[PDB]
């Protein structure tokens, strides 16, 4: 029938604006992993240069 | 004429209804958006217009 045309229009785009916006809720959030890894690494560079600098200094020192 | 053509051009998921007035009808044709050009090229074939 007629109604049955109606409901199609609407049952189309109601799932490509939500697989859309699954989509970038799954970019944002594979982004948001990928930097607080990446804070991290130049934090565990930081601190291994640190002890590598003041153990050469404690050893020329003494 | 018009309900045969608009009929066969536009299948069973058209809606053709008319109220008097005292003489003829005036008529409305209601279709589904996108269906437009269709349904428009069926008044033409006949050689009613809008």
């Amino acid at each position: 029938k007629l109604e049955a045309i109606l409901s199609q229009e609407v049952e189309a785009e109601i799932q490509a604006l939500l697989q859309e916006a699954e989509a970038k809720a799954e970019a944002v959030k594979r982004e948001a992993e990928e930097k607080a890894k990446a804070l991290l690494q130049a934090r565990e560079r930081a601190l291994e240069a640190q002890y590598r600098a003041a153990l050469r200094r404690a050893e020329s020192a003494g | 004429l018009v309900e045969e053509a608009l009929r066969k051009a536009l299948e069973d998921r058209y809606l053709l209804a008319h109220e008097a007035y005292a003489g003829g009808v005036p008529a409305l044709v209601v279709v589904h958006r996108k269906e437009v050009d269709q349904a428009k090229a069926a008044l033409s074939r006949a050689g009613v217009a809008e």
